[PDB]
C-alpha cells in the first residue's frame, strides 16, 4: 500500500 | 518545436554540470518520521536517469541536517565555469516550506540560497535545478469526475 | 548590465503547497517513476518545460493511491513547477 | 475515474516570494510592460510557457528601479511562474 | 500534447484593477496601474477574451467577483484568466479595504467547485508585492 | 521614480 511523504 | 537561437541557455560548455541527489531514507526516532522505503528505487532510477543526460552524477545517503546544509554549501564554492547547468534532487520527508534530514528539519529556501548569482558566481546566467520529492503539508486531494 | 539574484532557478516539487506527495513502497515515489519515465523517452529532445508539463499529466492520471485505510483510500496528486528561468532549457547540442 | 481538484492552474506573479515588485508611475509596472509586449507580439504563435519565460527574461534584463532613496536604488526584480498544466497551452486555432 | 482550444468562447477575462484605498490599510495610490489595465485590456481581448474590468474593489466584492464567475457556465469556454493588480504581502493581496489570502480567490476555481472548468486550463496573473526583501542584481 | 507594490 501507497505511504505517504 | 522550432529551436530558436537568443531564447534558449547556451549548452556550449566542456560539460553539462553536476547532479547531486540526497537520498533520505533513514530518520531519527525522535523526528517522529518512518523509514522511506522505495526510496532507494527512486535513487538508483534518477542516478541513471541523470548520468544518462550528461550529469556528472553523486548520492549522499541518510544526511543530517547540517550535512545538506554543508554539502550543498560546498557545491556553490567549486567552480562551474566550465558546466552548463546544475542539478539537485531531494528526497526525504517534508512539512511546507520544509524538508527532512535524518537530523530534523531544515528550509527548503536556504539549501537553495546557496546558488543565488550573488553566492555562486560560476553558475550565474546558468540554469539552476531542484526537484523535490517530499510532502508539503498533509491536505488529501479526493479528485474529482 | 546587472541580473537578479533569484533569477534561473527552477523548482519541480513533486506535489503542490499544503498536500501529501505519495510514494510506492515497491516502484518508488509517483513523481520519480513518471519524470524518469518521461525523461527516458524525452530528455533529449524536449523543453524542460515540456517534460515537466508531461510529467505533471502523467502523475495526474495514471496515479491513484491505494490503502486499507478509508480515509487514505483512491486518493490523487498533482505536481508543482516554479519557474524564474529566462531562457528555454535543452539537455543536448 | 479521476483528475486531481488543483491541477490545471497557472500562477503568473510578477515577482518571487517575500520580494517587492516594482511599478513605474508614468509607463506602468515592470511585469505588465513586459507581458503585454510579449503577448501583443507572439501571443498567438507561442506555448504559454515560452511567452512567460521571455517575459521573466525582459523583466530580469531590461528593468532596474529608480529611486532618490539609496536603499531603493538600482534594484531588480524576477518573475515567478508557478504552473500545474498538464498540456501545452496555445491561444489560437 | 495541448489544450484544446477548438470552443466558441476563448474564454472569460476577469481583471480587477485596485489603485485608490482606504485610508485605514495605510496604502498609497498605485499609479499606474490604470496604464497597466488598459494595457491588458487590448492584449487579451486581441486574445480573444471576453475581458471586463473591476475598479477599487473590496475584499467582499473581489470574493464575490470570483465566486460568481466559477459559478457561471463555461461549457463552450476553452479556458478563464484572472488579473489581479493591487498591493500585496506574502500569500495575500489587498482590496480596497483591507487583505485578503489569494488562495480563497482561486479555490473556487478547483475542479470539484466549477465543473465547467475541469480540464481545462485556469489562468491567474497578480502583480503585487509578496514581501519586503529587495534584489540587490549581480555584475 | 519607481513605487514598490
Amino acid at each position: 500500500l501507497d505511504e505517504s511523504x | 518545436r522550432d529551436r530558436v537561437p537568443t531564447y534558449q541557455y547556451n549548452m556550449n560548455f566542456e560539460k553539462l554540470g553536476k547532479c547531486i541527489i540526497i537520498n533520505n531514507k533513514n530518520f531519527d526516532k525522535v523526528t517522529g518520521m518512518g523509514v522511506r522505503n522505495g526510496t532507494d528505487k527512486d535513487a538508483e532510477a534518477l542516478f541513471k536517469c541523470f548520468r544518462s543526460l550528461g550529469f556528472d552524477v553523486i548520492v549522499y545517503n541518510d544526511c543530517s541536517c547540517a550535512k545538506m546544509q554543508d554539502l550543498l554549501k560546498k557545491a556553490s564554492e567549486e567552480d562551474h565555469t566550465n558546466a552548463a547547468c546544475f542539478a539537485c534532487i531531494l528526497l526525504s520527508h517534508g512539512e511546507e516550506n520544509v524538508i527532512y534530514g535524518k537530523d530534523g528539519v531544515t528550509p527548503i529556501k536556504d539549501l537553495t540560497a546557496h546558488f543565488r548569482g550573488d553566492r555562486c558566481k560560476t553558475l550565474l546566467e546558468k540554469p539552476k535545478l531542484f526537484f523535490i520529492q517530499a510532502c508539503r503539508g498533509t491536505e488529501l486531494d479526493d479528485g474529482i469526475q | 548590465y546587472k541580473i537578479p539574484v533569484e533569477a534561473d532557478f527552477l523548482f519541480a516539487y513533486s506535489t503542490v503547497p499544503g498536500y501529501y506527495s505519495w510514494r510506492s513502497p515497491g516502484r518508488g515515489s509517483w513523481f520519480v517513476q513518471a519524470l524518469c519515465s518521461i525523461l527516458e523517452e524525452h530528455g533529449k529532445d524536449l523543453e524542460i518545460m515540456q517534460i515537466l508539463t508531461r510529467v505533471n499529466d502523467r502523475v495526474a492520471r495514471h496515479f491513484e493511491s491505494q490503502s486499507d485505510d478509508p480515509h487514505f483510500h483512491e486518493k490523487k496528486q498533482i505536481p508543482c513547477v516554479v519557474s524564474m528561468l529566462t531562457k528555454e532549457l535543452y539537455f543536448s547540442q
